[PDB]
């Protein structure tokens, strides 16, 4: 059954490669949550360190794509990486060539497309890895747009990935039937990052250190990642309520 | 060697009331010798006529290549190439070789099938598009066809009154040119039937 | 060729 | 052209003319001569108008993909950029660049990029046209660790003169100061500079 | 290192099957039912949005795609496959066609041109086919409004209407009962709702249905005026409100 | 040839002549400088005419599959970046000097192109042998928060200047308004202040006046 | 390596046969029946659409006969998208011949070039063979009216009368049986029918499953006309033979 | 088993079986013996025949005036690197007038047996090296194979019973490393050394072939009549 | 099955067993380690005496690269010689371009990225070595390790090879001991001490120690050899601590 | 190289050739036949550029023998004059394009009609009653204008040609050792041995 | 030409 080891269709119609390629997403063992507010977009992810010879602040799967996109990686650190830096050449080739930064939708569809071929040419693997690309688009405001291994990509009110992505999905799916909006309405974006990591609690059932998360957020005109002391501050607010 | 007055020879279209009249002299030279007095510049594709004046070996290099491309685009399309289309075709075709151009000067002529509309165009070497209602002007006797033509022509001419207009206009025209003449050819093109007269012309 |  | 780059306490000052010229025919004469390559680097131009933007937008797309891996990059990288297009392309390129950043560590930074694409590191830089007739003057006015009002007078009265003389150079005097407090952009008018 | 798969991954069975072909068709199969009907005066192309999420923005996934002024096509299927060759059909429609004749395309030379991609998958070195059926709706001046379907194998067919992928079967036998050669576009539109209603199972209104149509000129879309030749384009996507207006007269 | 752009408060407006030459001779007495890249981007174009027109088209077509590609409205700064990066790659050998005017989500905008791939900012730009004459009447007349009726008036007054003093220009006004929220309309012939004067005879021929040697009926038909 | 996965489409069996060429001949043989008759006066293409259905566009439809040029034409049997690559290449081929010799080109050399691109697939480059069988019909002024079929071996011969596609092995026995030399187009026309109407795996032959055309040289005086027969032409001409 | 296909896959355990596979026909090839002193480096290799009608296959390859090896193993594969080794020697004299390191030469032919081990279609060579050289840091010995492996030794032996030889040199270190300004004296102990991996055949004439490179000595091979001295 | 056969090929786990495999042949090599301090990284490896015969001080394993890098690796040893020959190559080409020496995390991408590239194709077999290598730059002292899948993060201290679990437990107690950070000179010694104890996995043969360090105070930020005095009075401390 | 003439008349084509192969101020040989025969009934004739002329001649030669072979069919003369044509329409936008210039004289089996194509190194196709290349033509073309009729037999076509021969003898300034003549006709190509 |  050499249809199981490239990317050709399997006699029910499937590709055992692409679907293998997303069981590898959970190989970390970590779960990511996007959000957005009025002004900005809040994507938030656990961070296990468990080697206590790691140095810890290199440990990391949020990256800072352009000065306006940020993406965060379920899957392993290899194929993370691998996407990352095609992502940051394809972003800069761009605006480059046609003299505007690229939005968050036309690049995760770009780095859907390259995931696509990788799906139908059999010398390339598909990456074991989920792409969730967040930015505040100077056209469609705060957006969220994800990516996998089959070459789907889709825009998000809000997105959860890895492996208790159902539990937090149908939490944020509760919240949005109640406030009836496609958005958290909220002014700051230090209270989009509480309602994130506060939904993250109630979803997975644990409590969360300043060194167990990691956070992104992105506002007009930059995208930016918040420090140990910077999420401190923001547990201390949630506990404080 | 300026590639383009080498051979000699004049192509003029003009338009009428429900027709379009395309002409060309008959002389082929190299330089001062004449050569041949049967050398035809008119060419047509179903019911698109293209007219070509300039270095010879480019106008027949030219007429084959578009025989070949309204051939194939008739088979695929499964009905004739119209003169606007075409017009775009030749245009393509001639700044495809934008830095090794053909030294040729085509007028396109013909009735539009579909709407009726008498259709002419002029191109440069490089393929740039010169439409044009009135008239259409081309080769070593070009200034001296401008002004046969601006004086002569006039709008919604007959059939048989169009013909006597730019036979004048190419005869008079290539008599004060060296290169041109030796004899002469009008088309007279109708919406469904095309007249082809060869004119009596001094032969010097 | 044309110039304009 | 007229462009100059000065280094003062705070910083680094770029000042340039708006003049373009095609012959004697002045073609723009709100020509905007300094252009961002990075947040804090900025550069003059002088040369070809098609050379130099093209050699602009270049480094612009080198530094952004640079801040992309490695963060914010140094002004000596920047020039080294501008230095690798100009001199490995110095056959098929008339420019002239002064490349002028503001690091935290460095302070200002001056480096100059004649023809030849060769780098040149300087408390001050002068180039293009105009700049021949204030060889003399700037050489026998400029200060090290001058203040920002100084460096700015300094600039104005320099270029000034080489637009005086220079029928290639005039308009207006655009100036760019790059220091830790930002970015700031100054305009002086002919009704101003002229009858210094 | 480089693509040394420079060989056919499709090639003919002792029972003379092309497997790949087969298994792409039964992927083809396994995909959400979409239909097309052709009127005297326009086309309708119409298709479920299966929405992944209901976190999911169903308006940013766009199932049918307009490939010309006068062409649209819609797919059942693989989407990511469907997007890619939505992506090189635009494309060739200008380099193969626009940058030569100044015009766009007739429909069935597009099709023929879509199909082509599609059979190269099929022969060419280390590549799988395309796991879609596409509709492809267009009109242009000299054969009118015309309906084309496009299967793995490369292969297109011209249809009066049909339907593709989870329900064809049950769905093209209704269309054969209430199809007839004098059907006006709105007559049609009618008719793709009520089809479409069968195979969907959740929720069927204007936010979960996608319909597109090959109809009239829109001089208010062309974006500009003063060429009067210039009258704008026959697709136009209905609107959530469109349909739920024609959903309520069903 | 002679084009202009004039930016107003909600928009821009570029104006064009209607002469083609080759050489002293004049091919076009009613030509079309004036070009569509997108919807709300319009382009006019001296030089050589075949550059101008082909380069135009071209990026034309890239600029509507990379709209299509992004689901969004073409930008002008777009249209400018593929066209400087594209005549820089020919070092000059493409002879085309375009102004390019436009609308889009950023705003109203006013750029020119020269053959070498060097590009302009303005409020009011001209181009062609009779930008001299164009430029004059803009220096005049311009001044900042222009009305579109006072826009469309100033780059018509700066064509005309264009029109009677310089040779290479003549013929007619063409006219494209680009205002924002709004459809761009294309005035083609918006002035024709030179018709040609009743001729003083007809030149009509006797019929039979020309000598004939053969006639046949041509097969166009299968 | 990739070795793990090559078919190796191009190799022989110990028997010394090249297996992807036999399947794709089985692969033919479920298509549609195409045949061709050769009268002395014109030529006959018939062909039967594959199980059609009520809602397919019939008029503006070609699955079967494809034109090359103004005096050759082409039947088909295997798949469509494989025939359409190989006819764009005859098309362009025709072409190439009347631009560079200002004659159309003679039947058999077109006939060759396709067999040739076709015997490439079978011997190097490791694809898949086209799995087409091909019926040409054509005209030129040095052998006349002209029979031929290739197929994926890339092995072309001339006929008088030929069947490609399914029930081969029945249509030629008909075939065999019922034609001679003298024959007329009007003939031929009624054999093609005949033979369709009794090989058929359908209950009764219609105007709606037939792709039918005829190369005579029935246009004015010493020049050939093709017609590709319109749905209505075939609808009387299956009446004027008594088939409906 | 399953994974000896081809050089590009490892087994389970974490194993080049196509490698190893290509050590294998070392240690078919015939002996080859190498030492060294401070002054002097010594080849000492046993030829090996078809027959008694065949010649000895030459084991000794000349790389530089400074430089040479000898093999064991696929002999076609020792020409293609010692034509390698050449070229490099040669390189480092015309662009930068400067003698090859002997160090230097074993990277070199490491780097480029490696590249065969990582890509598909390519093998593993199919030899084993012994390269002596005296450079600007005195006298060199190297074991080269096909693994990549490149190692500088005072004395070793590769091929069929090697592992005599080996132990001999082993136990002798302390002796032959001394022998400095004594070419004949050096010899003769790599010939006693390649004595110990000899089983029922002895060194004879046209069997021996021994090199030497040192201070005062371009690498120079000796055969036939020249090696009589030895025996 | 058959998903092990193959490089680049998914198991229905989600497992590049190739890659798994080729750790088999890091484990199977001998013990490597570094330890990052005050200013500064150390590097030290265990190099089995399999003979008498091998030339002391002359079998050189860790390899430095530009001249402020340090490379030392496990495993396959050709393999980590390709690896830092594509490292110098990508510290040539960055400091042509950006004038600067290239950081050490800008360094660890380049490695990753080539590394990640070899599990991507099953043309190619994947690296069998772990690499530690890092030095010192304009942001300070960087260690990193990197593994044939491509994985690599920062390290305060690192350990790969056959006592990879002997010396970890070493290096987890320095990291809890001196939280303030460990001094160039004193980490040259723990290195020593580390490989030492690590060699109680691999004790048939005796071993030689090598060590090197680059550190901002002792070697001006360069990359150095340990070498005479300092190496034998860290052998001695070593020597001290087993007994 | 230097004259090549060619007359059709009714049933034949005639080619007269120069015999004269100058370089500098030496005739090199004055019996050279400057002529292929491309196929039994179809004979071309050359002038130009040293060297050119004959490596494209046999070039052309070798390409219609290859067609008789593979389609054991002779090319019509129209046929085998559009594929020279090509050739040097090719040529002319050539790295190096071939400067010859050829006259083809061939009889159509087909129509039982003598044709002659003139074709200079442009690929500037022409069929004519008469043709010439270089400066031949000059005394030539108006010679025959009087002298030819469109029926004439090959007798009266040769004594037509004697007389421009005569004429070039008289007027031209270069010494080119006479003509060799080939008539091209229903029965093949023969050459003329006393002229 | 434009100059600076
Ligand atoms: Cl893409
Ligand atoms: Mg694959
Ligand atoms: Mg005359
Ligand atoms: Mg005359
Ligand atoms: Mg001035």
């Amino acid at each position: 059954g050499y249809d199981r080891h490239i990317t050709i269709f399997s006699p029910e119609g499937r590709l055992y490669q692409v679907e293998y390629a997303f069981k590898a997403t959970n190989q970390t063992n970590i779960n990511s949550l996007a959000v957005r507010g009025k002004d900005c977009t809040v994507v938030i992810s656990q961070k296990k360190v468990p080697d206590k010879l790691l140095d810890p602040t290199t440990v990391s799967y949020i990256f800072c794509i352009s000065r306006t996109i940020g993406m965060v990686v379920n899957g392993p650190i290899p194929d993370a990486r691998n996407a990352a830096l095609r992502a940051k050449a394809e972003a800069a080739e761009f605006r480059y060539k046609y003299g505007y930064d690229m939005p968050c939708d036309v690049l995760a569809k770009r780095m859907a497309n390259l995931s696509q071929i990788y799906t139908q040419r059999a010398y390339m693997r598909p990456l074991g890895v989920i792409l969730t690309f967040v930015s505040v688009d100077e056209e469609l405001g705060p957006s969220i747009y994800k990516t996998d291994p089959a070459g789907y990509y889709v825009g998000y009110k809000a997105t959860a990935t890895g492996p208790k992505q159902q539990e937090i999905t149908t939490n944020l799916e509760n919240h949005f039937k109640k406030s009836k909006i496609d958005h958290i309405n909220e002014e700051s974006w230090e209270k989009v990052v509480e309602f994130a990591i506060t939904h993250m609690i109630d979803a997975l059932g644990t409590e969360f250190s300043k060194n167990d998360l990691e956070v992104g957020v992105a506002t007009k005109d930059k995208f930016f990642t918040l420090s140990a002391e910077n999420i401190e501050e923001r547990l201390v607010a949630i506990a404080e309520q | 060697s300026d590639p383009s007055s080498i051979n000699g020879g004049i192509v003029v279209a003009m338009t009428g009331k429900d027709c379009v009249a395309i002409a060309c002299d008959l002389r082929l030279g190299s330089q001062s010798l004449g050569v041949s007095n049967k050398f035809e510049k008119i060419f047509h594709y179903g019911h698109v006529f293209l007219g070509i004046t300039g270095l010879a070996t480019d106008v027949t290099t030219l007429n084959e290549m578009f025989r070949y491309k309204t051939n194939l685009y008739k088979l695929k399309e499964e009905r004739a190439i119209e003169p606007e289309t075409f017009t775009q075709l030749v245009s393509s075709s001639l700044y495809e070789r934008r830095f090794g151009p053909y030294f040729v000067g085509p007028v396109v002529a013909g009735i539009n099938s579909k709407s009726g509309k008498p259709f002419i165009a002029g191109f440069d070497l490089i393929g740039c598009i010169d439409e044009a209602k009135d008239f259409i002007v081309s080769g070593t006797a070009s200034d001296q066809l401008f002004g046969m033509c601006e004086s002569l022509y006039e709008p919604n001419l007959e059939p048989e009154d169009l013909f006597e207009t730019i036979s004048q206009a190419l005869l008079n025209a290539a008599d004060r040119d060296a290169l041109s003449g030796w004899g002469a050819v009008v088309y007279i093109i109708k919406k469904d039937e095309v007249v082809k007269r060869y004119l009596k012309m001094r032969q010097d | 060729f044309l110039w304009x | 052209t007229s462009i100059m780059a000065v280094t003062f306490k705070d910083g680094v000052i770029l000042g340039a003319d708006s003049r373009t010229t095609t012959g004697a025919y002045i073609a723009n004469r709100v020509t905007d001569k300094l252009t961002r390559v990075h947040d804090k680097i900025w550069c003059c131009r002088s040369g070809s108008a098609a050379d130099t933007q093209a050699i602009a937008d270049i480094v612009q797309y080198h530094l952004e993909l640079y801040t992309s891996q490695y963060g914010t990059p140094s002004t000596e990288t920047a020039a080294s950029v501008f230095k690798e297009l100009c001199y490995e392309n110095k056959d098929n390129l008339t420019a002239g660049i002064i490349v002028a950043g503001y690091d935290d560590k460095n302070k200002g930074e001056v480096y100059t990029i004649p023809l030849g694409g060769s780098v040149h590191k300087l408390p001050y830089a002068i180039a293009g046209s105009g700049s021949t007739f204030i060889y003399g003057y700037c050489d026998k006015n400029f200060r090290e660790n001058m203040s920002k009002e100084e460096t700015v007078d300094f600039i104005k009265h320099s270029l000034s003169q080489a637009i005086k003389w220079d029928g290639s150079s005039g308009g207006v005097i655009r100036m760019v100061v790059l220091t830790a407090a930002g970015v700031e952009r100054l305009i002086f008018y002919p009704d101003e500079y002229e009858q210094l | 290192m480089t693509d040394r798969y420079s060989f056919s991954l499709t090639t003919f069975s002792p029972s003379g099957k092309l497997g790949q072909i087969d298994y792409a068709l039964t992927a083809v199969k396994q995909g959400v039912t979409s239909l097309g009907i052709k009127a005297t005066n326009g086309v309708v192309i119409a298709t479920e949005k299966k929405s992944s999420s209901p976190l999911a923005m169903s308006e940013t996934l766009s199932k049918v795609s307009l490939l010309t002024p006068d062409i649209g096509a819609v797919y059942s299927g693989m989407g990511p496959d469907y997007r890619v060759l939505v992506d090189k059909s635009r494309k060739v429609a200008h380099t193969s066609y626009k940058r030569i004749y100044g015009e766009y395309p007739p429909t069935k030379l597009l099709v023929s041109e879509v199909a082509k991609i599609m059979q190269e998958a099929t022969q060419s070195g280390g590549v799988r086919p395309f796991g879609v059926s596409l509709l492809i709706a267009g009109h242009d001046e000299f054969n009118g409004f015309s309906l084309y379907q496009v299967d793995p194998s490369g292969s297109y067919f011209p249809w009066k209407a049909t339907a593709i992928g989870k329900g064809s079967v049950a769905a093209k036998t209704f269309l054969e009962k209430r199809w007839n050669d004098e059907l006006e576009l709105e007559d049609a539109i009618h008719i793709a709702l009520l089809t479409l209603k069968e195979s969907v199972e959740g929720e069927f209104n204007g936010d979960t249905i996608e319909l597109a149509i090959i109809g009239d000129e829109n001089p208010d879309l062309l974006g500009y005026t003063g060429i009067p030749t210039d009258k704008g384009p026959r697709f136009r996507k209905l609107t959530s409100q469109e349909i739920n207006d024609r959903l309520e007269a069903l | 040839t002679t084009i202009v752009g004039v930016k107003f408060n909600n928009g821009v407006v570029i104006a064009a002549d209607t002469r083609s030459t080759q050489g002293p001779i004049v091919a076009d007495k009613n030509c079309a400088k004036l070009h569509r890249i997108s919807p709300k981007i319009w382009c006019a174009g001296a030089g050589t005419a075949a550059d101008t027109e082909a380069v135009t088209q071209l990026i034309g077509s890239n600029i509507e599959l990379h709209s299509l590609y992004t689901s969004r409205e073409p930008r002008v700064v777009s249209a400018l970046q593929m066209l400087k990066q594209h005549l820089f790659k020919y070092q000059g050998h493409i002879g085309a000097y375009l102004i390019v005017a436009g609308v889009d989500p950023t705003g109203s905008h006013l750029f020119s192109i020269h053959a070498h791939g060097s590009t302009d900012v303005g409020y009011y730009l001209s181009l062609g042998s009779g930008s001299l004459a164009a430029m004059a009447v803009l220096e005049s007349h311009w001044k900042q928060d222009l009305t579109k009726e006072e826009a469309i008036k100033l780059a018509s007054d700066a064509i005309q200047a264009g029109i009677w003093n310089d040779l290479g220009s003549g013929s007619n006004v063409d006219v494209c308004v680009m205002e924002i929220g709004k459809d761009a309309e294309y005035l083609r012939n918006y002035l024709t202040p030179n018709v040609r004067e009743e001729k003083q005879k007809s030149y009509k021929f006797p019929r039979g006046t020309t000598a004939v040697l053969k006639e046949s009926i041509v097969n166009i038909c299968d | 390596g990739s070795r793990r996965y090559d078919s190796r489409t191009t190799i022989f069996s110990p028997e010394g046969r090249l297996y992807q060429v036999e399947y794709a001949l089985e692969s033919i043989s479920h298509a549609g029946t195409a045949i061709g008759i050769m009268a002395s006066d014109g030529i006959v293409l018939a062909a039967e659409r594959k199980v059609t259905s009520t809602l397919l566009e019939q008029d503006t439809s070609t699955e079967k006969l494809y034109k090359l040029n103004d005096k050759i034409a082409v039947a088909v049997a295997g798949l469509t998208a494989d025939a359409e690559i190989l006819i764009n290449t005859a098309r362009i081929h025709a072409q190439n011949y009347l631009k560079t010799y200002n004659e159309d080109i003679p039947v058999e050399i077109l006939v060759r070039r396709l067999s040739d691109i076709k015997q490439g697939y079978t011997q190097h480059g490791g694809l898949r063979p086209f799995g087409v069988s091909f019926i040409y019909a054509g005209y030129d002024d040095r052998y006349g009216y002209q029979l031929y079929t290739s197929n994926p071996s890339g092995n072309y011969t001339g006929w008088k009368a030929i069947s490609v596609g399914a029930n081969t092995s029945a249509a030629q026995t008909l075939l065999q049986m019922d034609y001679k030399d003298d024959m007329k187009v009007d003939d031929a026309i009624e054999l093609a029918l005949k033979t369709l109407s009794k090989t058929t795996d359908s209950s009764a032959l219609t105007y709606d499953r037939l792709e039918f055309a005829t190369i005579r040289k029935g246009a004015n005086d010493g020049e050939v006309y093709q017609k590709i027969f319109k749905p209505q032409e075939i609808k009387d001409i299956l009446v004027k033979t008594g088939i409906t | 088993n399953n994974y000896d296909g081809d050089t590009v896959t490892f087994s389970p355990t974490g194993r080049l079986f196509q490698v190893e596979y290509a050590l294998e026909a070392i240690k078919q090839g015939s002996v080859t013996v190498g030492l060294r002193s401070n002054t002097h480096a010594v080849l000492v290799a046993l030829k090996r025949n078809a027959d008694e009608l065949s010649s000895y296959q030459k084991k000794i390859i000349k790389c530089d005036e400074h430089m040479g090896l000898s093999l064991a193993g696929l002999a076609p594969d020792a020409r293609v690197l010692s034509n390698y080794l050449r070229q490099q020697c040669n390189y480092s004299s015309l662009v930068f007038n400067r003698k090859l390191a002997v160090e230097r030469a074993g990277h070199l032919l490491c780097d480029k047996a490696q590249k065969n081990t990582q890509s598909y279609g390519g093998r593993p060579y199919g030899v084993g090296l012994l390269i002596i050289g005296y450079d600007k840091s005195g006298a060199h010995l190297l074991e080269f194979q096909p693994s990549g492996n490149v190692t500088e030794l005072y004395g070793t032996a590769i091929g069929a019973r090697s592992q005599g030889a080996k132990t001999y040199l082993e136990r002798t270190l302390d002796t032959f490393i001394k022998i400095d300004g004594n070419p004949d004296e050096l010899i003769k102990a790599g010939v006693e050394a390649i004595s110990q991996s000899l089983r029922d055949e002895s060194l004879t004439v046209d069997n021996l072939s021994i090199a030497i490179v040192g201070k005062d000595t371009p690498f120079t091979i000796y055969d036939g009549e020249a090696v009589a001295k030895y025996i | 099955t058959g998903y092990d056969l193959s490089n680049s090929v998914f198991s229905p786990d989600g497992r590049n067993f190739q890659v798994e495999y080729a750790v088999k042949a890091v484990e199977n090599g001998t013990t490597s380690i570094g330890i990052k301090c005050n200013d500064g990284v150390v590097f030290a490896v265990e190099k089995l005496i399999t003979s008498k015969l091998l030339v002391p001080q002359k079998n050189v394993k860790i390899q430095v690269v530009d001249r402020h890098i340090g490379c030392v690796y496990s495993g396959l040893i050709p393999d980590g010689r390709h690896l830092v020959n594509r490292g110098r190559e990508e510290a040539a080409s960055f400091k042509k371009l950006y004038k600067t020496p290239i950081p050490i995390p800008a360094f660890a991408d380049r490695l990753g990225q080539y590394v990640q590239a070899h599990t991507l194709y099953n043309s190619v077999r994947p690296f069998g070595v772990s690499t530690i290598f890092g030095g010192v730059d304009k942001n300070g002292a960087h260690l990193y390790m990197l593994e044939p899948s491509g994985s690599y993060w920062g390290y305060k201290g690192a350990a790969t090879g056959k006592g990879r679990q002997s010396a970890k437990a070493e290096l987890e107690k320095l990291v809890d001991h001196h939280p303030e950070g460990l001094s160039a000179r004193e980490a040259v010694k723990q290195a020593a001490k580390i490989i030492y104890l690590a060699h109680e996995d691999n004790k048939e043969k005796d071993f030689e120690l090598e060590i090197s360090w680059c550190s901002l105070s002792e070697t001006n930020g360069l990359h150095k050899f340990v070498k005479g005095d300092l190496l034998q009075e860290a052998i001695d401390f070593a020597q001290k601590e087993i007994n | 190289m230097d004259i090549i003439l060619g007359i059709r008349v009714q049933d034949s084509v005639i080619l007269a050739s120069s015999k004269a192969v100058t370089r500098g101020i030496s005739v090199l040989k004055d019996s050279d036949d400057k002529t292929r025969q491309l196929s039994p009934h179809t004979l071309m004739s050359f002038a130009g550029e040293a060297g050119d002329t004959v490596q494209f001649a046999e070039y052309i030669q070798a390409n219609i023998q290859l067609y008789s072979i593979r389609e054991d069919y002779e090319l019509s003369p129209q046929a085998v004059s559009s594929f020279v044509r090509q050739e040097l329409a090719k040529s002319i936008r050539s790295r190096r394009p071939y400067q010859v210039n050829v006259l083809i004289g061939g009889y159509d089996k087909k129509k039982n009609k003598p044709e002659l194509y003139q074709i200079d190194y442009l690929g500037t196709k022409v069929e004519l009653p008469y043709g010439a290349h270089g400066y031949s033509g000059f005394y030539t073309f108006s010679l025959l204008d009087h002298h030819y009729r469109p029926d004439m037999t090959t007798e009266e076509g040769l004594d037509l040609l004697k007389l421009c021969v005569q004429e070039l003898e008289k007027r031209m300034p270069m010494d080119f050792k006479g003509v060799i003549v080939k008539i091209v006709d229903k029965d093949g190509i023969r050459q003329v041995d006393d002229f």
